[PDB]
């Protein structure tokens, strides 16, 4: 469960050889699913966000 | 009568130039556009998504 | 492909001059609008009361004048004026003589627990108000969209 803001991260390409770090993620990590939520974005009340594993 | 680019409540985004004197910066578009299509989602909170650029 | 998002959001606490909670509460009718408009969170005065009818005519608050009650909020008495919740002249007002209300404010500091409520020349609830009140703080203190709240008990006079 990651932030709904880093979702842009994943997002970006591989160094050189097309696609995203999400799908070279997933194809070397199956089984494993990624979802958002908007509750880890202000785990501490004053800006720190958070990923629950 | 009010035109689209002069209604009160709307969001507006001011830009680095895309086309700065004769250079062109291909890469601030892309970081713009994804801001402006996450801006509209975060603020309707999931109901509005955008569709047409 | 993508990862789905959900989001979440929380209602605002209260509305100005509503009923705050359900404690010992009386609300007192055949109450005439003496003159003039009163706001739903503000205090009202006693110009007269009747002496064999009953009516008691009310107004809103001005200088060196006690305050009686507070104007509580119905979606049928009240009538909208000025994008607001108002009480015209004429009809019936329904004002609470003891309770608990959210009050219009215009300070910017929380107040303490157990301390005397000071009002304006206005009857909004004000830290330095001139006008001096039995009434005591609550607690309560919030902020719907721009309009500020504060949380009051009101006594019978």
């Amino acid at each position: 469960l990651i932030p709904p803001s880093m979702r842009k991260v994943l997002a970006i390409r591989m160094p050189e050889t097309t696609m995203s770090y999400l799908d070279y993620f997933k194809s070397q990590n199956s089984g494993i699913e990624i979802d958002s939520i908007a509750e880890l974005e202000d785990i501490d009340g004053a800006g720190t966000k958070g990923v629950l594993v | 009568i009010v035109s689209v680019f002069n209604h009160p409540n709307i969001t507006k985004i001011t830009s680095g130039k895309w086309i700065d004197v004769s250079t062109m910066k291909p890469e601030t578009a892309e970081a713009e556009l994804t801001q402006a299509i996450e801006t509209i989602e975060t603020i309707t909170r999931g109901q509005h998504r955008a569709t047409n650029i | 492909a993508q990862i789905n998002a959900s989001y979440q959001r929380d209602m605002a606490i209260a509305l100005p001059g509503m009923v705050a909670d359900t404690s010992k509460y009386n609300i007192d009718g055949a109450c005439v609008v003496n003159e003039g408009d009163v706001l739903v969170g503000a205090a009202v005065q006693v110009v007269q009361a009747q002496a064999v009818d009953g009516h008691k005519l009310v107004k809103a608050l001005t200088t060196g004048t006690t305050p009686y009650g507070v104007a509580i909020r119905s979606h049928w008495q009240t009538v909208n004026a000025q994008n607001q919740m108002i009480y015209e002249d004429g009809g019936a007002i329904n004002v609470m003589t003891s309770g608990r209300v959210w009050m219009l404010s215009k300070s910017t500091e929380a107040p303490t627990f157990g301390s005397a409520v000071k009002l304006d020349v206005d009857g909004q609830e004000k830290s330095d108000g001139t006008i001096e009140t039995t009434w005591t703080y609550a607690g309560g203190w919030t902020k719907y969209k721009d309009i500020q709240l504060v949380e009051v008990q009101l006594h019978q006079l």
